[PDB]
């Protein structure tokens, strides 16, 4: 009875959601947003090595799609690789936390990658960084994706997608 | 605050009581939300059910 | 609207929903029971874990426990809910 | 306590190195020059020369009575 | 695919691959620190014992001595194979010291070996001080292990696999000469001339300065192997024995995993 | 302070051009916000040290030698100013883009 | 078929606000400003060069000394000038589109079309 | 040094190594994604204190996974084999 009362009620994924108010308090740190960030910048280009080096740590296995960019060389790109994950009918706009600066565009024609564009799961344009990943962040876009896809999309998420970062950032150089 | 918060009970009606009887809210809260439930202390955001919505196409 | 709306739409909503406390005390229960005798009531051939509590939990899941729950109100009323589908 | 027969970061023997360098830098030959023409170029192995510090010829006179 | 010598030392030997993948490369270098069989120190039987070191810290020194295990790979059985019993894939050392009166130093030339053709590198490596009136009595057993099981099997020191460069000047920037950490420019005539090309790293430092003068590429196909020895093994066989590990393993895996289909 | 997390082979550790690896590696993150320039100063003049022999100083006030003669003469050794160095793979090989 | 071509001269190849990020503007006939983003290993242009640019769903035939991807039409704006902004989405990289009818309003496409858009040298 | 098939299919195999590590999956991950046919291969440690190896293979139907594993294996043993007579004449 004991057993069965604490695999049904104290489970670890079923309280992501942290009872003091109405937000994850199971999330990003400090490599995985770093990470994070170096992979969804606009200036990413994986060949299909990488990106077979980079998902060979996740249980994705599957199609690929075709390369974002076809000629002069095939080239995938980071939001391409962090789209494969994402739900098929996920929307969410909303700004990123490096937009508190010069890069403040407050709509979605921005230069630079300060706004967050996801439209039927696919990422189109903006970066991932504590506003979209960190723990104790309400309303991000974690937040919404927990509350919409239960516990067990959220921990699925966090299992699969957390660790490309650290493998992407171990395969880039990240020093001081 | 433990002890002094410590045997109060959610009945089958909503209201908030102690496990000797008397009565301490109406309804818990002001409309029977967890706060784990909810969207950061409120009850759903309708400008998210908005974008879940029709968001493909703004 | 006995006493607030708030409260009629609290348990319209709970009328025919299980809490998370009941699903644990039902399969706590079960699970003591099938660790001696009560021979399971679902095919144990195909499942993947052979322990109690998984086939606890999906006995509960198909529907086939013959266990009624009892919900006392504060004001003496109580109502049966019974988790067979039948 | 006494010098380490290899290289802690590479497998390199450095503890025959260590009577030759050990001398000729108390003899007024910069220890830089001595590294260099002794066979020892990677700077892991230089650490490993230039910190040592030879307490056993002091333990000697403690030991063990067993 | 042809391979290109650079620099063969005492102990270093430097190679260029021309058609090889990344993948093979790397594994051989692996292969060279990981599966490549030595003579190194199993077991220390104990006699006597009044040095200021015990005998766990005598034994690790004994260990770390590496033995020249070159004609003893065709003598004694691998590891691999059954090796824990049945004599004779044993070697067996003696080390018996004593000191007088005044504090002694005791070498590795003083290791008395049963096999004449298995002997420590260097004779001049310092084991242990001994004060007065100490002495020292044990039997060491040798035998052949893999990088694998502990790092005293390992043949070799340093293993690198690098890009192959190319370096080509366009201009006459005189600052490249003296921000490459390589010395691979140099300047004669005034004209900024490459010497050695090879021995750049690819670090892209003189771009930051040149920048229009100096173009910096890598060869998509050559790489740089460079291995040095530790002094058991010459390098070229140690490369062969890592390859011939990477065949014996290929070889049961597609055996064991075309049976059974 | 910390605790070892795991221990890494020599065959699994990021080799630079010249086949050294690290003893020990520390996170980036640890150092913006303890902000300890000490610790990558002292690195600094311990590789300085290594490299030339010759004696360092860190007494406060009075460190000799400076931070820039240190880097020209790491520089003049052989390596990079900057105390960087080109990194490997140690897995795959690959060399890293920093 | 909502095939859609031009051709036209490259104006400028900017810096861009990102590390290596570089931007190419295109002033096109039936005033089209075109403009893209790409990357160093991606830049085969020059600062002044006629191109042709070509935006369709069917995959079109390509070689390996011209520049194309795929990506998604996902913004539509109208301006306070009576002009329109078309924004495209090569998974990252942004294409923008400065017209008179727009893509959209024209009938030309519709919202979120998987559209494939190439640029060769003339 | 022993092997087992998680899954298997026409055109998917997974399968489980142990006593292996980097050494062979990356030789084996670099040479199956030459093989013609292939769409995607991979491998994984699941942890780095475990000596055991996950390598996963996905073609397109018109070879056998197995018969892919096959051809990467005989590449790697023909790369090594031409290694060792380069190297023995210098
Ligand atoms: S200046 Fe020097 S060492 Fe390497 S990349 Fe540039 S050459
Ligand atoms: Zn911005
Ligand atoms: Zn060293």
């Amino acid at each position: 009875e004991a057993i069965a009362e604490a695999r049904e009620l104290m489970l670890v994924h079923k309280n992501i959601i942290t009872p003091r108010y109405g937000g994850p308090i199971i999330g990003g740190g400090q490599d995985y947003i770093s990470g994070a960030y170096l992979l969804s910048v606009k200036t990413t280009l994986l060949t299909v090595e990488e990106v077979a080096t980079i998902l060979g740590v996740t249980d994705f296995v599957g199609e690929l799609g075709e390369p974002a960019i076809l000629a002069p060389k095939p080239y995938y790109t980071g939001k391409q690789v962090i789209s494969l994950f994402l739900p098929k009918d996920f929307n969410f706009h909303g700004p990123a936390n490096i937009s508190k600066g010069p890069r403040a565009c407050k709509d979605e024609i921005c230069p630079h990658d300060s706004f967050i564009v996801i439209k039927n799961g696919l990422l189109l344009e903006g970066v991932f960084d504590k506003k979209a990943i960190g723990n104790q962040q309400p309303e991000s876009m974690l937040h919404w994706s927990i509350r919409e896809y239960g516990t067990e999309y959220g921990k699925w998420l966090m299992d699969n997608v957390f660790k490309m970062f650290i493998r992407f950032l171990e395969m880039r150089g990240f020093t001081m | 605050l433990i002890n002094a918060l410590s045997d109060l009970r959610i009945e089958y009606d909503g209201t908030v009581r102690s496990l000797y009887g008397d009565i301490v809210q109406v309804v818990y809260g002001d409309d029977a939300v967890h706060p784990m439930y909810s969207a950061h202390s409120k009850s759903v955001n309708v400008n998210r059910v908005i974008e879940r919505v029709i968001g493909w196409k703004r | 609207m006995t006493i607030d709306k708030i409260n009629e739409i609290f348990k319209e909503n709970w009328k025919n929903k299980l809490t998370k406390y009941e699903i644990a005390r039902i399969i706590s229960a079960r699970a003591l029971q099938l660790s001696m005798g009560a021979l399971p009531l679902i095919d144990t051939s195909n499942l993947k874990s052979d322990d109690v509590i998984s086939i606890a939990e999906e006995e509960l899941k198909r529907g086939v426990l013959p266990i009624t729950i009892r919900r006392i109100y504060p004001n003496g009323q109580v109502e049966l809910i019974s988790v067979r589908k039948i | 306590m006494i010098i380490p027969i290899r290289c802690f970061t590479c497998g390199a023997v450095v503890a025959d190195k260590w009577e030759p360098f050990s001398n000729r830098v108390m003899g007024g030959e910069d220890p830089e020059k001595v590294l260099t023409e002794l066979g020892v170029n990677r700077y892991c192995c230089r650490r490993m020369l230039l910190s040592h510090v030879n307490i056993i010829r002091e333990i000697i006179h403690y030991t063990r009575p067993i | 695919m042809p391979i290109s010598l650079i620099e063969r030392n005492g102990l270093r030997l430097r190679l260029v691959l021309e058609n090889y993948p990344l993948e093979f490369v790397n594994s051989i270098r692996r292969a060279s620190i990981l599966y490549v069989p030595v003579m190194a120190v199993d077991e220390v039987y104990f006699i006597e014992n009044n040095s200021p070191l015990y005998d766990e810290i005598l034994a690790h020194r004994l260990a770390l001595v590496p033995f020249v295990s070159d004609e003893a790979l065709e003598h004694y059985r691998p590891p691999e194979e059954c090796a824990e019993n049945c004599d004779g894939c044993y070697n067996r050392v003696y080390l018996d010291v004593e000191a007088k009166d005044q504090p002694l130093m005791i070498y590795s030339r003083d290791l008395k070996s049963e096999d004449q053709m298995i002997t420590p590198v260097s004779g001049a490596i310092p084991i242990v001080l001994l004060g007065s009136k100490q002495k020292i009595s044990l039997e060491a057993r040798l035998r052949l292990g893999y990088g694998k099981e502990h790092i005293k099997y390992s043949p070799v020191s340093v293993s690198i696999v690098r890009y192959y460069p190319k370096v080509t000047v366009l201009g006459n920037c005189e600052k490249a000469v003296e921000v490459c950490p390589e010395g691979v420019f140099a300047m004669e005539n005034n004209k900024l001339v490459v010497k050695n090309e090879l021995s750049c790293i690819l670090c892209e430092e003189c771009l930051k300065y040149c920048a229009g003068s100096v173009s910096i590429e890598s060869v998509e196909n050559k790489f740089i192997l460079e291995i040095e020895s530790v002094g058991s093994l010459k390098p070229e066989r140690i490369l062969i024995e890592a390859s011939k590990s990477l065949l014996r393993k290929l070889s049961e895996l597609k055996s064991k995993l075309e049976a059974g289909k | 302070k910390g605790v070892v997390g795991i221990l890494i082979d020599q065959v699994d550790m990021p080799y630079t051009a010249k086949g050294i690896v690290p003893d020990i590696i520390l996170n980036p993150h640890a150092l913006p916000s303890r902000m300890t320039i000490g610790q990558i100063m002292e690195a600094i003049g311990g590789k300085y040290a290594a490299l030339s022999g010759k004696p360092v100083d860190a007494t406060p006030f009075l460190e000799t030698p400076k931070l820039q003669e240190m880097q020209k003469e790491i520089l003049k050794l052989g390596h990079l100013p900057d105390s960087t160095e080109v990194v490997y793979d140690g897995r795959t090989g690959q060399k890293l883009k920093s | 078929k909502e095939m859609m071509q031009g051709t036209c001269k490259i104006s400028s190849i900017e810096k861009g606000a990102l590390k290596n990020l570089y931007v190419v503007k295109m002033d096109c006939d039936n005033d089209l400003k075109i403009e893209f983003d790409i990357t160093k290993e991606l830049s085969i242009f020059s600062k002044d060069e006629e191109v042709t640019f070509i935006i369709s769903r069917e995959k079109p035939e390509y070689s390996e000394k011209d520049f194309c991807a795929h990506g998604y039409l996902f913004l539509e704006r109208q301006q306070e000038d009576g002009s329109f902004i078309d924004e495209i989405s090569l998974y990252g990289l942004i294409v923008k589109i400065l017209s008179k009818n727009g893509l959209i309003n024209s009938k030309l496409f519709k919202m979120m079309d998987h559209v494939y858009y190439c640029v060769k040298k003339k | 040094m022993e092997i087992k098939v998680i899954k298997e299919e026409q055109n998917y195999l997974e399968l489980q190594i142990d006593g292996e590590e980097h050494t062979i999956g990356n030789l084996l991950k670099g040479m199956l994604l030459k093989v013609p046919g292939v769409k995607f291969a991979a491998y994984s440690l699941p942890h780095p204190l475990i000596t055991s190896i996950t390598i996963k293979i996905l073609t397109d139907g018109s070879i056998s996974a197995r018969e892919a594993l096959i051809k990467a294996i005989e590449l790697a043993e023909n790369y090594a084999n031409l290694f060792i007579d380069e190297v023995k004449k210098i």
